DNA sequence: GCCTGCAGGC
DNA sequence: GCCTGCAGGC
């Protein structure tokens, strides 16, 4: 949310690097530092190629939290980031098991997202969100991430106070409703209310992914 | 009154249609994200000619961050259409209507009206410090004081800190301050509320004097 | 805050 | 191919 560094996958190719000053491709790994824009009120991301970021003088010792959106990346890319950052047997086993179950939940989500990208269009996913009484976000990546959460963990029910929609941040689920026309609803819980997912009549690939889902799972959050 | 960042302070005057002073100052505040932004919008006529401009200015209150844009409109009427379009896009509610309905993440309008100089300069600078965006209307100041009473009552209740947040946002939007780059502080402390209350009392006395 | 390359809609 | 709104960039 209010962090300093932020990593993600390119939502478009118009982003110009700040080190090499050359365009960046789409669907590619990219990091950035948030800095106050001298042109208006609010932070802005200065983006950098993954290769160009480390030869500038930024010392990040633990990207596990210092970087926004680190938990929503592919596990191999998370590992690559951790490695580049530098350039109790019962407690250990419990921790390694959680790290392995977290890796399992990660690549499972991404594999479901990939199958969706390969066998669905943009307007296709638009209708899917509307079916389960969910809001339509602004962004292709956003729409994809929400459809994956609704399939696995279930369709989110409205807020109990604002009656608004909830979304997943790095830490937990946040509410995006408007308690008033001035401020926004500030709700945060790692366990929201939600009914089960409903694939419509035209959901031939329901078994193409949902059936494969081992199912009976719940979100595993970072420490 | 014309804005100086446009460079036409002496060259032009604000156009008007009786009670439609084409000059608005809007503000929006959100403390959970630490934003306190202003928006000046003006439609300027020439001092005496058939030349009309549109001026937009934005940024954080009492802070350098924020740029401006002065664009030349073709005629003396379509400029009004652009004015109204941007007004609605930034506030939600219409340019002229009794319904001052607030909108989520949308601005809200603000009603506006010898070694002696070596010190008068400092006095005017501190005046701007107290009023980072200029003079206010007694209507809005009294509304701010009533919201202050609401906040005092809600803190006496010691409950619904979300309502405290909402009321603090409404107030700071109604009364700007030069927080610099600092996040606007919450109004949960009795000392802070009484201090801002006596500040508003001093300002209201100064304004009733100015008559 | 404003600018704009771009994709869906026709 | 045109067009117009906008999610993305800054
Ligand atoms: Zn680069
Ligand atoms: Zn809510």
């Amino acid at each position: 949310s209010d962090k300093l560094y932020r990593v993600e996958y390119a939502k478009s190719g118009r982003a110009s690097c700040k080190k090499c000053s050359e365009s960046i491709p789409k669907d590619s790994l990219r990091m950035a530092i948030m800095v106050q824009s001298p042109m208006f009120d609010g932070k802005v991301p200065h983006w950098y190629h993954f290769s160009c970021f480390w030869k500038v003088g930024h010392s990040i010792r633990h990207p596990d939290v210092e970087v926004d959106g680190f938990s929503e990346l592919r596990w191999d890319d998370q590992q690559k980031v951790k490695k580049t950052a530098e350039a109790s047997k019962k407690e250990k086993d419990k921790d390694s098991k959680l790290e392995k179950a977290l890796k399992a939940q990660n690549d499972l989500i991404w594999n479901i997202k990939d199958e969706l990208k390969k066998v669905c269009s943009t307007n296709d996913l638009k209708e899917l969100l509307i079916f389960n009484k969910q809001q339509v976000p602004s962004g292709e990546s956003a729409i994809l991430d929400r459809v994956a959460d609704g399939m696995v963990f279930g369709a989110l029910l409205p807020c109990e106070e604002c009656s608004g929609q909830l979304v997943f941040k790095s830490d937990a689920y946040y509410c995006t409703g408007d308690v008033t026309a001035w401020t926004k609803c500030m709700v945060k819980t790692q366990t929201p209310n939600r009914k089960e997912w409903v694939t419509p009549k035209e959901f031939r690939e329901i078994s193409y992914l949902k059936k494969l889902k081992v199912k009976k799972q719940d979100r595993i959050f970072p420490p | 009154a014309v804005d100086p960042d446009s460079g036409l302070e002496h060259s032009a005057h604000v156009l008007e249609k009786g009670g439609k002073v084409f000059s608005a100052t809007l503000g929006l505040v959100d403390i959970v994200k630490g934003t306190n932004s202003y928006y000046k919008l003006q439609l300027l006529e020439d001092d005496k000619e058939n030349r009309y401009w549109i001026f937009r200015s934005w940024g954080r209150v009492g802070t350098v961050i924020g740029s401006n844009k002065l664009e030349q409109m073709p005629s003396k009427e379509d400029a009004i259409e652009h004015f109204m379009k941007l007004y609605e896009e930034k506030t939600g509610n219409a340019w002229h209507s009794k319904n001052f309905t607030k909108y989520p993440k949308k601005f809200y309008p603000l009603e506006i009206d010898v070694e002696s100089m070596k010190k008068a300069m400092v006095e005017y600078e501190i005046d701007l410090q107290k009023m980072p965006l200029g003079k206010l209307s007694k209507r809005q100041i009294q509304a701010a004081y009533s919201i202050l009473s609401e906040v005092q009552q809600a803190v006496s209740q010691g409950s619904s800190d979300s309502q405290i947040l909402d009321l603090s946002n409404r107030f700071y939007t109604l009364i700007p301050h030069d927080f610099g780059m600092k996040k606007p502080p919450l109004l949960n402390n009795a000392d802070s509320v009484q201090a801002k209350a006596e500040m508003l009392d001093n300002l209201l006395d100064i304004e009733v004097a100015y008559s």
